[PDB]
C-alpha cells in the first residue's frame, strides 16, 4: 500500500512533528494524574455525578435509513447522548512541547470525532464528555504533550504564549489557575480552566526541565533549531505554495509544467 | 465529445449503474436531470396557509414582534384550501395544459403551487413565480372570503410582508428555495442562495442525495457564475461527477475503508488511491527522503481530493454525530494532505480558505451561527466554487440532534413542501438515469 | 546588532529587550496607568451626576486588568509615546478626522458644464466669471443662501471646515484664478510629480467640494455627494444669469452635477449595505493616492509605510472595529502596524535585500524572484521575533505578527517586481511560511484570504480576478477579516513607490487630496495621529455653538 | 379562450392587415415574437473591441479618471479581431447545431455576441451572458497574444472593470440591454430597463415601431412584475394592443383628425370615439348641465385614453417638432379628459403623476438628463404600468434635433448591434405576423 | 441648527432591542447553565460595563473614555411580572410604572411573558460611523457579556449560537436596509 511520510524535514523539529502526526507512534508516559483530578481540573462537572445529556440514546430515537451514515461506527459518548465540552490550551512560544497547528494535526490524525480549533494564544478540542475526559487524561495530561511549566489549559483569558516566563520557568497566567510551589518543586492547579477555585489543589507534578524540552518541542526557533536549518519544509512549503498560484490561473497539465 | 475521459456511475447504496459514461454526460449543460432541477426550482412555490391564517386573525402583520391593533381578519384558509388552491391554479395557469399545478400539503396546511413555464419563459429572472403567486393568493382570499376593499391591503401585508418598504418577504407566508435577487452577493450568485438546511430538508436527511443536491446546484451556479466555461471547466465537471455523483464509488469506498477511522486515514486512504490510479506520480525525493509528489491529471487530482473531503467528513461527523466538526475537518482534510504530499488542497486551498472561515463564524461572536445557516451566497462561504458546501450538507445530515438551528427550526416549511418532488428529494438517482439517457449522445 | 525597534523596546521595557524572564503581578492591576485612573475618577463624576446611579464602568468585574506591565506605544518615525487607549478611534480625534476628511470629499470636472454653457446657453465663460462661480460655491456650500435672508441657512460657525477649490491641468487659465481657492499642482508637488500629474489630468478643470463635517457625522457618507451637488447647481444657476428655458436647465445640471463626478468610495451590497464615500467603498489604489507622501519623499519604504498607517487606522480600526463589528475595536492590531519600527525595520531590511540582490526594479515578475525574496523577508522576520522576547511581548497576538512579517514581504517583492499581484503573492508565501515556521498564525479566521490567496493573487476569473490597485474591503476574500487591508494597501503603494510614480491609480484624488486647506494633513499621517492621541488635534465637526455652556 | 375581444391589426401606414383577431394573440404569453425579442435580450451582448485596445494601450483601467502607471498592454485587438471572434465562439459553443453567434461590427471595432441558450436554460437569471462572454474574451485575448501569467488581472479589469469590489460593469467594455439584477427597483423590474433612446435608434427613429418596442417591452415587464396577473390582465392586453400596435388604427386616426390640432382636440376626438364605439354612456346630467359620463367598459376605456394620449403625443411634438412636450402633453391630457368628463385618466392617474415625474426630472435645476433616457426602472418613471413610457418614444422620434440626450448621441453603438434583428428594427410589422400566425389556436 | 432634532435622530438611530430568550435557552440546554434572576441582574451589571467599550475578557486591552459613552445603556423590560420583580430596578424599565393600567395590561399581553434587552449605544459611534454599526455593536457586546458573566469559553458553538441570535433571530432595527439603488 503506501507508507506515509506525515512530514518533510531532517530536523529534531521535523521529527518531533512527524512523531505527534504519527498515530503509530506512542507518546511517552511522563506523569500519572488521576482522572477524577483531570474532571475537577477541566470543572464541567463534578467527579460523582452522571453525564448530562444533550440528546436522547441514539437507540431511544429513531433516524431515517441511511446507507452512508450508518457504516461508521459512532463514539461511545455519541451513542449514549452526551454533551459536547472542550478541553483548551495555552502553548508557551519558549519550547513548549506541543505547538497550536502541531496540536490541531496531531489530534485530527490521532483522535475520532473530535473538532479542533487553533490559535496563535490557544487550542481547543471539543467532543463528547466521556470521550472527551477518557482521551484527555489518557493522551493530553499525562504524556509529553503537556508541560505544566510551559503549558496551562486556560478556558478564557488566555494571555502568556508569547509573553516571558516568569522566574520560575512559568508562563504568565492573569487568572493564575496553576501555581509553582517551591517546597516541592510541583506545580498545582488551584482553579479550573474557567477560573471557579477549586475546594483542593491538585498536583499536576514537576516541570519538564529546558534540557529535555529542547529536544522534544515542535517550534522552530533561532536558538534551539532554525528553519533555515530545514531547507527541505522551506522547499515544500515553497512548492505547495507555486502549485496553488498555478492552481489559481490557469488549472491545465500544460500550465502545471512550471512548477 | 471535447473530453476523452470517462467515468463510471455507481448508486448511493455503492451497487454499480453503468461504465464508460462521457465526463460531459454529468454536465448541467446537457444532462436534462439538471436542466429540469433548475427550471423546477425557478417555478415552485411554498405558501403556510395556516401562517396566513394566523397572521390575519391576530393582526401579526409587520415582520417581528410587530402587530397592528385593529386590522384583524377572521378568515378559515386551512378549511377552504382546496378552494382557494383551485382559485390561485385558475389565475396562475395560462392555457389549459401547462405545467401549472397547486398541490395540497399537511391537510390544507401549506401549498406547493408551481407556475407555468409559459409565465417564465417571457420573463428575465425567477422572480415572476413569487409575485404571481403572491397575487393569485391576494386575489383568492378577496374573493373566497368576501374581504372588505379597505382590507386588500391588510391581506396583502400578510402574504408578503413589507414587500414594497423592504425588499424582500420576510414577515410573510410565501417562500422559495432561492432568495430574493437583492441578497445575492455577486452576480450569477442566484443559484448559490440555497441554504445548506433548505438542502438538508428537502432531502430528507439523506447524506449521499444531500450531497449530490448541494453539489448539482453548486456546480450549476459555477456555470452560470461564467467560472466552468473554458479550460476551466473540466476541473468542475469532475468535482461534480467525483464529489457530489461518487463516480467510480470513491466517497462510498473511502467512508468503507474508514470505518473506525480518523481524518488522517482518510487522508492515507486517498493518497493511496490516487497513486494506484496513477492520479498523481512521485515528482522528486528530497534530501530527508521525503517524497514529493506531482499530479499527472490535476483536474483528476483535485476530483479525488474533494471526493476524500466528503467522506472524511461523513466519517467523523458520524464518529461524533454532530454537525459542528465539519469547518475543522475540511480544514485539517487538507492541511494534512498537502504537507504529507506536497500537493496543493482540494480547491488550491480556497476549500481550506472556506474552512478557516466557517471555524471563525461556527464558533466565534462575530456572526455566523450553525453550519446549517450557510449557503454558497453567505459571505463566509462563497470562496470555494462549489467544493465546500456538500461536505456541510453531508455532516449536517449525519447529525443527531445536537444543534439548535437545526433544519426543523430553520426550513420547515421550505422542507415540507419542496420534499413531495421525487427530483428534489432524491437528485442522485435521477442525475445518474439522466446520464444514462445522453450516454450514447456523445 | 542595530535594529529601528530597539530604542522603542528600551523605552517600553525595564528589563534588556533580550532577556527571556520579568516578574508578574506587581503593579497593582489597573491603578498602574493613568489613563484608567482618569477613566474611573470621570466614571463616578458622570455615573453621580448625570447618570442617577446607574452604573457605567466597573474595572472589578471581568478580567483584572493589568496583571502585567502595560506597555506604552511609539509612533513610527515619531519621538513621542502614548497608552494605547490614546489610539482608539474613538478616543483619538486625529483618527477621526482622517475618516472625515475622506468621508466629505467628492471631485466634480467642469469642463462639460462649460461647453454647454458656452453653445447651448449662449453664456460666455472667462475666467472672470469662473472667479465669480467659485465665490458664489463657497459662500453657498456649507449652509449659504444666496441674495434671500428670508431662507434659513446652518450658523456659519458651524461649518468652519466646508470649502470649494477648483484645480485644473491648464497652465494659463490656472493662473489667471484667483489664489484664494485654488489647488496649484506646479507649486504642491516637484516638477518631475508636476509634469506626470498634467499630462494624465489633461487640460481639464476640476472642482473640489468639502461638505462640512457635520453633515456627515448627523448623517451617512451617501449625504455628501447629493449635498454637494445641489449646492453645485445652486451656485451654477446664481453666479451665471441665464435666459434659456428650463430643459436647456436640466440639461445643464446633468452636464454640471451628474457627469464627471468623482467618489471616494462605491455602494456596497448585500449585508454590507452601504451608501457611497464610506471606508468599505474605498479601493487600495484610491487610499494610496489620499496619501501625500510622495509628494514629500523620496523614501519608497517610507512611503508604503504611511500608506499601511492610513490604511490600518481606517481599514482595521474604523471600518472592521466599529461599521463591521463594534465594541472595543480592532485597535490592537493596526497599531502593531504602525507604533514601533518593527515593521520600518523589517520593510527596510527587505528593501535593501532586493537592492544588493535584484536591482531597485532589475527584475520581470517571476514566481521565482517572490518566492525567494518572501522566504527571506519571512525569515528575517521570525528570527528577529525569536530573538527579542520583548518584541514577541510587544506583539503578543499571532495575528498582529503574521501581518507584519507578510507586510514586509510583500513590500520587498513589490520593490523587486514592480508589480502589486507579484507582491500579493509574496504576502501570502510569507503567511504559509510563517504558520509552518511557528507552528501558529493569528486568530480563529484571520487565514481564510491566506489560503484562498495563492490561488487568486493571479487568478483570471470573474469574481477573484483584480489588480490589487482595484481591489478593496469589498473584495470577497477580504470582506470580513482584520489584519489585512491596511497592509494591502501598503503593498499597492509600494509596487508604484519602486517606479517613482506619481499617483496610483487616480490622478485627480491626489491633487484634491493636495489641498492645504484639509484639517488633517495626509502628508504625515502617523505624526497627526500621534498629536490627536495626545489631545492636541482640533477636529470639527463640533456643535459648541448651539448647546447650552452649562 | 376567455377574452371575448377582437382587434383588427393595422400596419404602421394605417392600412389594415387583419380583423377579428384574438385579443390573447399578442399576449405576451402567446406571440412567438415577443418571447423571441426577450430571449434575444437575454442572450445578447455587445463587446467594445476598440475600447479595450485604448484601455489596455493607455493603462485606463479604473471607472472614472482612473489609470494605473505600469500596467500597459499594446495588444492589436481591432486588427484581429477575427481570430478573437473565432476564440471567443469555439469557447462559448456548447454543441453543433447551436446558436453561438459571433459577428462582426464596424470593421473590427466592436462585437455581436450571442450567447447559445443552452446556457441560459440551466441559468437562473440572464447574468449568464456577460459572465460567460467576459470569461471567453479574457481567455481569447489572453491565448491569441502570449499575455503573461502576471497581466491576466489587467486583461480582466479592461474588459469587465472592478466588478469584485464595484457589483456592475462600470468601466468596462462590455455591455448588455439589461443591467445587474441586484441593480433594479423593484422585483420582476429587469425588463423595463431599456430606455426610450435605445428603443428609437434601434427602431431607426420610426414612430410607430419605437412605440411598439417601448409598448412590448413595458407590458412584458407586467407581466412579469405579477401585475397582469387575474382582473388586471385584460387591462394591460387592451392597453398593449391599443397603445403599441394601433389596434383599430386608433392612434393613425386620431393624429389625422388632428393634423392641425391641439391636445384640446385630441381629447374631443378621443372622447367622441368612444362615446361612439359605445365604450362610456352618460353617468347623469348634473343641475348645471355637465352630463357625466360613466365607463361602459373600464378596461377599453382605459385602453382608449391611452391610445389618444400617444397621439396627442405624436400631434403636440409633430407640431413643435421638439421632444421636450411630452411631460406636459401627458400631464394635461389627463387633466383636461378628468375635468372634461368625469372620468378617470390612463391608468387612474399613475400616467399624470408619472408625467409630474417627467416634467420635474426634465426641466429644472433639480431635472436630471432628458426625455430620451426615460425607461422604468428608475425611482421617477417606475409609477405608471406600462402606460407613460411608449408616447416618449414618439416624442424623441419627432424631435429635429434640439435635444443634448439625442439617440445619436446615447445609443449608436445599441442602434448598430440590435437594428440588425428584424424583431427588434421592425417591432411592429413582425409583432403582427407572429399574432397572425397564432390567430386559430385560441 | 438644532441640537433637539439631532439628538431626536440620535436616539432613535441608537436603539437596538435584543430577545433575550433564545440566549437563555442556549445557556440551559446546551451548556447547562442554569438562569436564575440573580444571574440576569449579574448579566446586566456586566452588560452595563461592557456596552460603552469596558473589557471583561482578553488582558491588555484598550478602554473608550467614560466621559464620551455617558449615555450609553443597557436596559431590560419583561412581559414577566414575577420575574420583574426580582429584578434590579436600575437597569429595568418597569412597564407598570411608565404606563396606565389599562395600556400596561394591553402592552404586557402583546409582549407575553418575554424578556427584551434594550441596548442604547452612544451617540458618538453613530455620529462617526453609520447607522448601520448599532446592531453588530450591541450584538458583540452582548456576546462578549454572556460570556464574561457566566463564566463561558471564550468561543464555541454555542458562542455562534449568541452571536446568531443576537445578530438577526431575536434583534429588532429601527429601520430596515435599503440595498440595490437606494444604497443605504
Ligand atoms: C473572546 C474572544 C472571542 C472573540 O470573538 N473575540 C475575543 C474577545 C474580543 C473582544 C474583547 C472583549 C474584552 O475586552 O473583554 C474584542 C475587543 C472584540 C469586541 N469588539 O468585543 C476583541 N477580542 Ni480578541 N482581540 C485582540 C487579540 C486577540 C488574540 C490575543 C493573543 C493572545 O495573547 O493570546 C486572541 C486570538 C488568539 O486566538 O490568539 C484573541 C482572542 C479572543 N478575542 C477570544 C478569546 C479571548 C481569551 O483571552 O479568552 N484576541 C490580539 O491579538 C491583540 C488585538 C486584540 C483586539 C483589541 C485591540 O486591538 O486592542 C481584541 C479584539
Ligand atoms: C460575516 C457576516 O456576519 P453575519 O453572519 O452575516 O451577520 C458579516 N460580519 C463581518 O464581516 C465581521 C467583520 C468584523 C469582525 C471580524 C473581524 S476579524 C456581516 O456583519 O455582514
Ligand atoms: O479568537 S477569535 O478568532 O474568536 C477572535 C479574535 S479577536
Amino acid at each position: 500500500a503506501y507508507t506515509p511520510q506525515f512530514y518533510p524535514g531532517a530536523t529534531k523539529v521535523a521529527e518531533n512533528r512527524r512523531n505527534h502526526l504519527n498515530p503509530n507512534y506512542e507518546l511517552e508516559k511522563l506523569r500519572e494524574i488521576p482522572d477524577e483530578d483531570v474532571v475537577k481540573i477541566m470543572g464541567h462537572r463534578q467527579p460523582g455525578e452522571d453525564y448530562k445529556t444533550v440528546h436522547p440514546p441514539l437507540e431511544e430515537m429513531d433516524f431515517v435509513e441511511d446507507y452512508a451514515r450508518d457504516l461508521v461506527e459512532p463514539l461511545n459518548g455519541a451513542k449514549e447522548g452526551h454533551r459536547v465540552r472542550y478541553i483548551q490550551f495555552a502553548d508557551s512560544m519558549y519550547f513548549a512541547p506541543a505547538q497550536p497547528y502541531d496540536r490541531s494535526r496531531s489530534y485530527m490524525s490521532r483522535l475520532r470525532g473530535v473538532d479542533a480549533g487553533t490559535l496563535s494564544g490557544r487550542q481547543v478540542v471539543e467532543c463528547r464528555e466521556s470521550d472527551l475526559e477518557e482521551f484527555s487524561k489518557n493522551i493530553l495530561m499525562d504524556t509529553e504533550l503537556f508541560d505544566p511549566a510551559t503549558s496551562g489549559m486556560r478556558g478564557a483569558t488566555v494571555h502568556g504564549h508569547s509573553l516571558r516566563l516568569d522566574e520560575n520557568g512559568m508562563m504568565f497566567d492573569a487568572l493564575q489557575r496553576c501555581v509553582f510551589d517551591e517546597k516541592t518543586g510541583h506545580v498545582m492547579y488551584v482553579k479550573d480552566q474557567v477560573g471557579k477555585p477549586l475546594d483542593a489543589p491538585v498536583d499536576v507534578g514537576e516541570p519538564i526541565p529546558e534540557a529535555k524540552l529542547r529536544e522534544i518541542t515542535t517550534i522552530y526557533r533561532n536558538d534551539g533549531v532554525a528553519m533555515r536549518a530545514d531547507p527541505d519544509v522551506i522547499e515544500v512549503v515553497k512548492r505547495i505554495h507555486r502549485a496553488r498560484t498555478l492552481g489559481g490561473y490557469i488549472p491545465t497539465n500544460e500550465t502545471f509544467k512550471g512548477l | 465529445v471535447k473530453y476523452e475521459d470517462k467515468i463510471s456511475l455507481y448508486d448511493a447504496k455503492g451497487n454499480l449503474v453503468a461504465e464508460n459514461v462521457p465526463l460531459e454526460a454529468i454536465s448541467p449543460l446537457y444532462n436534462p436531470t439538471i436542466k429540469s432541477m433548475v427550471k423546477n426550482i425557478k417555478r415552485t412555490v411554498a405558501v403556510n396557509l395556516a401562517g396566513i391564517e394566523g397572521t390575519l386573525a391576530a393582526g401579526k402583520i409587520g415582520g417581528k414582534g410587530c402587530q397592528v391593533p385593529g386590522r384583524t381578519l377572521d378568515i378559515s384558509a386551512v378549511s377552504n384550501a382546496q378552494a382557494i388552491a383551485d382559485e390561485v391554479e385558475k389565475i396562475l395557469k395560462v392555457s389549459e395544459d401547462d405545467d401549472t399545478a397547486v398541490k395540497i400539503i399537511n391537510g390544507g396546511k401549506q401549498l406547493a403551487v408551481q407556475v407555468p413555464t409559459a409565465r417564465l419563459e417571457v420573463a428575465a429572472e425567477y422572480s415572476v413565480s413569487m409575485l404571481s403567486t403572491a397575487m393569485a393568493l391576494k386575489e383568492a382570499l378577496i374573493k373566497t372570503f368576501n374581504i372588505d376593499m379597505f382590507d386588500g391591503s391588510t391581506v396583502h401585508a400578510a402574504i408578503v410582508g413589507n414587500y414594497p418598504q423592504v425588499m424582500d418577504y420576510a414577515g410573510s407566508n410565501i417562500a422559495s428555495l432561492l432568495g430574493a435577487p437583492s441578497m445575492m452577493e455577486g452576480l450569477g450568485y442566484a443559484l448559490r442562495n440555497i441554504p445548506v438546511n433548505h438542502a438538508v430538508a428537502t432531502t430528507k436527511k439523506n447524506m449521499m442525495n444531500a450531497i449530490a443536491f448541494s453539489s448539482v446546484m453548486e456546480q450549476t451556479a459555477t456555470f452560470e457564475m461564467g467560472d466552468a466555461v473554458g479550460s476551466f471547466e473540466r476541473q468542475h465537471l469532475l468535482g461534480l461527477a467525483y464529489q457530489g455523483l461518487n463516480a467510480d464509488n470513491l466517497v462510498i469506498d473511502f467512508i468503507k475503508a474508514n470505518a473506525k477511522g480518523t481524518v488522517g486515514s482518510v487522508v492515507e486512504t486517498v493518497i493511496d488511491r490516487a497513486i494506484a490510479d496513477g492520479v498523481i506520480v512521485v515528482d522528486k525525493t528530497m534530501s530527508s527522503g521525503f517524497n514529493m509528489y506531482k499530479p499527472a491529471d490535476v483536474n483528476k487530482w483535485n476530483a479525488y481530493a474533494a471526493a476524500g473531503l466528503v467522506a472524511a467528513v461523513a466519517v467523523s461527523c458520524g464518529a461524533a454525530r454532530a454537525a459542528q466538526n465539519v469547518a475543522s475537518v475540511i480544514l485539517y482534510f487538507n492541511d494534512i494532505l498537502e504537507y504529507e504530499t506536497g500537493l496543493p488542497g482540494v480547491d488550491y486551498g480556497r476549500s481550506m480558505g472556506t474552512a478557516v472561515g466557517f471555524s471563525f463564524f461556527s464558533h466565534s461572536i462575530y456572526g455566523g451561527g450553525g453550519p446549517g445557516i450557510f449557503n454558497g451566497n453567505h459571505v463566509v462561504t462563497r470562496h470555494s466554487k462549489g467544493f465546500a458546501i456538500p461536505p456541510v450538507c453531508a455532516a449536517m445530515c449525519a447529525d443527531a440532534g445536537t444543534q439548535m438551528f437545526s433544519p426543523e427550526h430553520t426550513s420547515g416549511l421550505v422542507g415540507s413542501v419542496y420534499s413531495a418532488f421525487d427530483e428534489f428529494r432524491e437528485p442522485m438517482k435521477y442525475v445518474i438515469e439522466g446520464a444514462l439517457s445522453i450516454k450514447d449522445q456523445f | 546588532e542595530k535594529r529601528l525597534f530597539l530604542k522603542a523596546l528600551k523605552e517600553k521595557f525595564e528589563e534588556d529587550p533580550k532577556e527571556k524572564y520579568t516578574k508578574f503581578y506587581t503593579f497593582g492591576g489597573w491603578e498602574q496607568s493613568a489613563r484608567k485612573r482618569e477613566f474611573v475618577e470621570a466614571n463616578e463624576k458622570i455615573v453621580s451626576e448625570k447618570r442617577q446611579g446607574i452604573p457605567l464602568y466597573n474595572p472589578d468585574i471581568g478580567v483584572p486588568l493589568g496583571q502585567r506591565k502595560l506597555m506604552p506605544y511609539k509612533l513610527s518615525n515619531t519621538d513621542d509615546y502614548c497608552e494605547g487607549d490614546d489610539l482608539h478611534f474613538l478616543n483619538n480625534a486625529a483618527i477621526q478626522q482622517l475618516w472625515d476628511d475622506i468621508r466629505r470629499t467628492v471631485i466634480v470636472g467642469m469642463d462639460t458644464a462649460h461647453s454647454v454653457l458656452e453653445k447651448r446657453l449662449g453664456v460666455e465663460v472667462t475666467p472672470e466669471t469662473i472667479n465669480e462661480y467659485m465665490h458664489t460655491i463657497n459662500h453657498s456650500l456649507p449652509g449659504g443662501a444666496v441674495v434671500q435672508e428670508h431662507m434659513v441657512e446652518v450658523h456659519p460657525s458651524l461649518a468652519w471646515d466646508c470649502y470649494a477649490r477648483i484645480f485644473t491641468g491648464d497652465d494659463e487659465l490656472a493662473d489667471e484664478l484667483d489664489s484664494r481657492f485654488l489647488i496649484d499642482i506646479n507649486k504642491l508637488f516637484p516638477e518631475e510629480q508636476a509634469e506626470t500629474l498634467k499630462a494624465a489630468i489633461g487640460k481639464k478643470t476640476y472642482q473640489v467640494s468639502r461638505v462640512p463635517s457635520l453633515v456627515g457625522r448627523v448623517c451617512d457618507g451617501g449625504t455628501i455627494s447629493r449635498w454637494s451637488a445641489m449646492q453645485i447647481g445652486m451656485s451654477f444657476i446664481t453666479a451665471y444669469k441665464l435666459c434659456a428655458g428650463e430643459a436647456a436647465t436640466a440639461d445643464f445640471s446633468y452636464a454640471s452635477k451628474h457627469a464627471d463626478v468623482i467618489q471616494m468610495g462605491n455602494a456596497l451590497p448585500g449585508r454590507r449595505a452601504r451608501g457611497p464615500n464610506e471606508p468599505g467603498g474605498i479601493r487600495f489604489g484610491i487610499l494610496s493616492d489620499v496619501v501625500q507622501t510622495t509628494r514629500v519623499s523620496e523614501d519608497p519604504v517610507e512611503q508604503s509605510l504611511e500608506v499601511v498607517a492610513t490604511g490600518a487606522a481606517l481599514y482595521d480600526q474604523i471600518w472592521l472595529g466599529a461599521y463591521m463589528s463594534g465594541g472595543i475595536g480592532f485597535t490592537q492590531y493596526a497599531t502593531a502596524s504602525y507604533t514601533d519600527d518593527i515593521l520600518d525595520d523589517f520593510s527596510y531590511y527587505a528593501l535593501d535585500y532586493v537592492e544588493k540582490k535584484y536591482g531597485r526594479m532589475g527584475t520581470k515578475a517571476t514566481m521565482d524572484v517572490v518566492e525567494d525574496v518572501a522566504g527571506e523577508v519571512t525569515l528575517y522576520a521570525l528570527e528577529q521575533y525569536d530573538d527579542y522576547p520583548a518584541l514577541l511581548e510587544d506583539h503578543f497576538g499571532g495575528s498582529q505578527r503574521a501581518a507584519v512579517a507578510a507586510a514586509a514581504s510583500g513590500i520587498g517583492v513589490c520593490m523587486a517586481t514592480g508589480n502589486s499581484n507579484a507582491g500579493v503573492n509574496g504576502w501570502y508565501l510569507s503567511q504559509i511560511l510563517h504558520k509552518e515556521y511557528h507552528s501558529r498564525l493569528g486568530f480563529y479566521g484571520y487565514d481564510l484570504q491566506d489560503q484562498c490567496g495563492a490561488s487568486n493573487s493571479l487568478a483570471i476569473r470573474n469574481d477573484e480576478a483584480a489588480p490589487l490597485e482595484l481591489r478593496g474591503p469589498n473584495y470577497p476574500n477580504y470582506a470580513m477579516n482584520v489584519g489585512h487591508q491596511g497592509e494591502y494597501a501598503g503593498i499597492a503603494q509600494a509596487a508604484h513607490s519602486a517606479r517613482g510614480d506619481a499617483f496610483a491609480l487616480n490622478p485627480l484624488v491626489k491633487v484634491a487630496f493636495a489641498d492645504p486647506m484639509l484639517v488633517f494633513d495626509f502628508s504625515k499621517p502617523r505624526k497627526e495621529i500621534a498629536r490627536g492621541a495626545l489631545r492636541e488635534f482640533e477636529a470639527a465637526g463640533e456643535r459648541d455653538v448651539i448647546l447650552p455652556a452649562k
